[PDB]
């Protein structure tokens, strides 16, 4: 890792969570962590099935 | 088990007292400057 | 618009605002209060507001679908209870070898039915017959005028049902034969012996009857389950509910016979005590009587 | 007015009384994307509709009457609408005032708002084509709808005349005893589109009938779009009404050139 | 600081036991509203999401009228109710503004959610909607907004 | 002309996920494409969940979420 | 009619370009003018050597 540095490019201004926040199709709240883990297991099961 | 679904947060998890976490007892005369805020979620978050 | 007008026009809204206008099965509740195990449940057809439940303590407690009233007057355990549709009369039958009529108006015993040899286990009432059918360990169906005794299969009759058209009386016994009865001739119309002790029967509200045995539940005009070890109720949707001695509650669709869901009720504050003794459905709700002494409502 | 505008629309089916969204099981496992059954042999998969439109009973003012809705409620026609007077779409039989609002809109889509198609479906069912202004319905499946009652030949036609007359103005009704099917032609296309969805999968049992308790067990009757009438007694009628439509349009069209000059 | 009573969480101040039966009734209605009542209509399913946004508004109006209007609870209790998520900090922060007195919710004023750079139509006064529909000769076609089923949050009505 | 994101209640998310258990109606045909077109974004949701995992000295942890 | 043309805010999860499929199209040829094949006339004598 020290011998081969991979430097980050500066023009990457579009992050994923920031550009989805700008869309009307994503809303925001605060929930528990274990609640958000159980949703992502339920959602990710619903995706693959 | 893989047959039972992931049980819902609200019917099962949210109603119960959690449990004690892993916390060292933090002797008061030797650790008095950190013992009030060491095991917070974000320590000293609202201290200006 | 003026401020006094806008103050007046905002009082036209039905609510206060901002929302005022300008224009499977699960256990919902449990009920306590029965001293001993509740054998049978009866529902009022006219409104569905109250349930009359028999108990092993011999008292009949009327429960609002709170405790409205208590009906005593039997010496022995009540094994069946029936509520008439045309008449405001309740027919209860117990282990005291008597079928006692109840006037719902005054809450007093009006009549007692006689001549049963041994304890009555069943009562069925049609509005159109103006007759009551009582069956027992006597093994013979008695047609009582509110007259005909049906000499029957040898063994004790577990359940009885009554329908308006022909093959009116349906009988089930511990010998595992189910008979369709022609009451006018007083002989059997048909004998169905496909059961291998029939513990329950429910009439679909399709002109058909569900027949329940220890391991197999069949429908006569076959349901697939694992071993369920012994009451049946038919919802109007066509769903079929099966009680289990193991506390497992087997729900099935009657058209396909596939069992969609199985659930086990929590016992109480012994393990063997949790069966479902009897179950019924309102005229979207399921009312079930446990032998431990609790009535649980299912939504 | 007295039948429709006096009252409000009423809830036909309670939302708990609505049918289950999963179909009747004709397979081994249920498919979640395509809401159907997969590992199955076959099935007729057509059943008698449990619900029916009582037209003089259920019609009334709705939310879409006050909003200026152009489009009729689909589940009003099926007798299944759970919203009742809170529903965004209209709850009444199409009238000359209603179809005159739809006159710009009827060219591409039906009275229910559903978009029409280039060519017809293979079995002449569905919504319809915009290339043909078809106003005639194929009433089929009468044997299943009757529940197999013999019913004579004239009586089956009389039942078709009674039910489809409540659904709008009728041009003609022809029943064919040999083919065991009827052909109902309406004055407007919007009444044919309404009566197609209204009488799809229905019965003709007329409850004084013995079967009325077994109306659900049957197959149901097919109302699909009709083909062209092959006889030259009616073919010559078609070019005559197309001639009269053409002369009524040329008078309208020379006035457009009169304004244009 | 969370919703869950953890051991990092601070015990409630003095006036909490008087208002706790009123806040429990909002809490059991929100548990009955999230109950997964299976409904096949999209017109009915968002109407069940509309009932939650009403109960979130009404639980926050109650804590707003205790502290700001009638001054019935202390500031230390009111800060505890915000940190324990009993009250919406940023929706109460709009009720203090002049045009946003009876504000429907924070979503119905977002200029970025809408296709225009506009608020929801339930922010518009009803007398304005009656006037524009009077010129068209029709009744007003708005009944309930799609975000939370409001019927007018404008402070004048 | 930028106001920040509106901070929905927790139950609003909770009702949606309970409602999308049995997606059998015709109304869910658009939402099934949303479940299917989100699968490429799912590894990013696992990285954000596992990095915010509670440390052993915490009973519970409230995290700020973004949801479709 | 002066008509403002705007774009809809696309759902990042629904597939953009809903009418876009991988289908195959045969194309007709637009032949309005004939192109003259401008050869020269005809050293055309040849034995059976080829
Ligand atoms: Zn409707
Ligand atoms: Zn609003
Ligand atoms: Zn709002
Ligand atoms: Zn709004």
């Amino acid at each position: 890792n020290e011998l081969h540095p991979t430097l980050p490019t500066n023009h990457n201004k579009t992050k994923l969570l920031k550009s989805l926040k700008n869309t009307k199709y994503f809303q925001q709240t605060t929930i528990d962590w274990v609640e958000a883990g159980l949703q992502l297991c339920r959602q990710g099961h619903n995706m693959l099935n | 088990d893989d047959d039972e679904p992931p049980l819902s947060y609200e019917q099962h998890i949210e109603n119960i007292e959690p449990l004690d976490p892993i916390n060292l007892p933090l002797d008061s005369q030797d650790d008095e400057y950190v013992k009030d805020w060491l095991y917070d979620s974000r320590p000293l978050e609202e201290d200006s | 618009f003026t401020k006094s007008e806008l103050k007046r026009r905002r009082k036209t809204r039905k609510g206060d605002g901002p929302w005022g206008s300008w224009s499977p099965k699960k256990v919902i509740r449990n009920y306590p209060g029965h001293p001993e195990g509740t054998t049978a449940l009866k529902f009022l057809p006219k409104t569905g507001h109250l349930i009359l439940s028999g108990g092993n303590d011999h008292t009949i407690k009327i429960w609002d679908f709170e405790c409205l009233r208590d009906f005593q007057g039997h010496n022995k355990p009540i094994k069946a209870l029936r509520f008439t549709e045309d008449c405001q009369s309740f027919l209860s039958s117990s282990f005291d070898r008597s079928v006692k009529i109840w006037d719902t108006e005054t809450g007093k015993v009006k009549t007692r039915l006689h001549l049963n040899s041994t304890p009555a286990d069943v009562e069925s009432r049609p509005t159109n017959p103006h007759e009551f059918i009582v069956g027992l360990s006597n093994s013979k169906i008695l047609h009582y005028d509110d007259v005909q005794t049906y000499d029957h299969h040898l063994s004790s009759i577990l359940a009885l049902k009554y329908f308006p058209d022909g093959s009116k009386f349906i009988s089930s016994s511990e010998d595992k034969t189910v008979r369709i009865w022609e009451n006018q001739i007083n002989v059997p119309i048909k004998q169905i012996s496909d059961t291998a002790s029939m513990p329950f029967l429910n009439v679909h509200p399709n002109y058909f009857c569900a027949q329940s045995m220890d391991n197999r539940i069949y429908s006569f005009s076959k349901y697939k389950r694992h071993p369920k070890k012994i009451h049946s109720s038919a919802g109007y949707g066509i769903s079929l509910a099966f009680s289990g001695d193991g506390r497992y509650i087997c729900s099935g669709d009657s058209k396909s016979r596939l069992f969609t869901w199985d659930w086990n009720t929590s016992r109480l504050l012994i393990p063997g005590n949790k069966p479902i003794t009897q179950v019924d459905w309102h005229p979207s709700k399921v009312i079930c009587s446990g032998a431990a002494g609790k009535i649980y409502v299912c939504d | 007015m007295t039948s429709w505008r006096d009252k409000s629309a009423k809830v036909q089916v309670k939302e708990s009384e609505l049918p289950s969204s999963i179909p009747a099981q004709t397979g081994l496992t249920f498919n979640i994307w395509y809401n159907k059954w997969s590992q199955g042999f076959a099935g007729n998969t057509r059943f008698v509709s449990p619900f029916a439109l009582q037209p003089q009973l259920h019609s009334g003012k709705t939310r879409g009457d006050n909003d200026g809705q152009l489009f009729f409620c689909l589940f009003f026609a099926k007798g299944m609408c759970c919203l009742g007077p809170k529903c965004e779409y209209l709850h009444h039989i199409p009238d000359e005032e209603d179809i005159g609002k739809l006159a710009l809109r009827t060219e591409v889509l039906d009275c229910f708002g559903r978009e029409k198609f280039a060519d017809y479906r293979e079995d002449m069912g569905g919504i319809g084509s915009f290339r043909k202004k078809n106003k005639t319905l194929y009433v089929g499946g009468i044997d299943g709808a009757l529940n197999s009652k013999h019913l004579k030949p004239a009586q089956i036609e009389s039942r078709i005349r009674f039910v489809f007359s409540r659904l709008g103005d009728i041009d003609r009704i022809r029943y064919v005893e040999s083919k065991n099917c009827g052909f109902v032609k309406f004055k407007y296309q919007a009444n044919a589109e309404f009566a197609k969805e209204a009488m799809s999968n229905q019965t003709l049992l007329l409850p004084s009938d013995k079967e009325w308790d077994d109306r659900r067990e049957g197959t149901g009757l097919l109302v699909k779009w009709a083909n062209e009438d092959p006889d030259p007694a009616a073919q010559k009628r078609l070019q005559e009404e197309l001639k009269l439509e053409s002369l009524n349009m040329m008078v309208h069209l020379i006035n457009n050139n009169t304004n244009s000059a | 600081m969370p919703r869950i009573k953890t051991r990092r969480s601070k015990p409630a101040p003095d006036g909490f036991e008087k208002i706790k039966p009123t806040l429990t009734d909002f809490e059991i209605q929100l548990r009955d509203a999230q109950k997964d009542k299976s409904s096949k209509l999209a017109a009915k399913s968002n109407e069940q999401l509309w009932e939650i946004m009403q109960l979130h508004h009404q639980r926050s109006r109650y804590i707003y009228t205790l502290y700001y209007k009638r001054k019935a609870i202390s500031k230390d209790l009111y800060d505890w109710l915000i940190k324990e998520k009993y009250a919406d900090k940023l929706l109460i922060a709009k009720w203090r503004k002049t045009g946003y007195e009876k504000l429907c919710c924070l979503r119905c004023i977002q200029k970025n959610e809408t296709n225009n750079g506009s608020t929801c139509i339930c922010r518009v006064p009803r007398a304005q909607l009656e006037e524009e529909a009077r010129k068209k000769g029709t009744q007003v076609s708005f009944h309930q907004c799609v975000h939370c089923g409001c019927r007018g949050c404008a402070s004048t009505d | 002309l930028y106001t920040p994101k509106a901070e929905m209640p927790p139950e609003h998310l909770r009702k949606i996920i309970n409602t999308h258990s049995d997606m059998a109606s015709k109304m869910y045909n658009t939402d099934k494409k949303a479940f299917l077109g989100a699968l490429k974004y799912l590894p990013h949701a696992i990285l954000k969940l596992l990095e915010n995992m509670p440390h052993p000295w915490e009973q519970a942890k409230e995290v700020k979420v973004l949801y479709h | 009619h002066h008509i403002e043309v705007v774009s809809k805010q696309m759902d990042p999860l629904l597939p953009r370009f809903v009418g876009k499929k991988a289908r195959k199209v045969v194309a007709p040829t637009e032949n309005d003018e004939v192109v003259p094949v401008l050869h020269m006339d005809g050293g055309e004598a040849d034995p059976n050597e080829w």
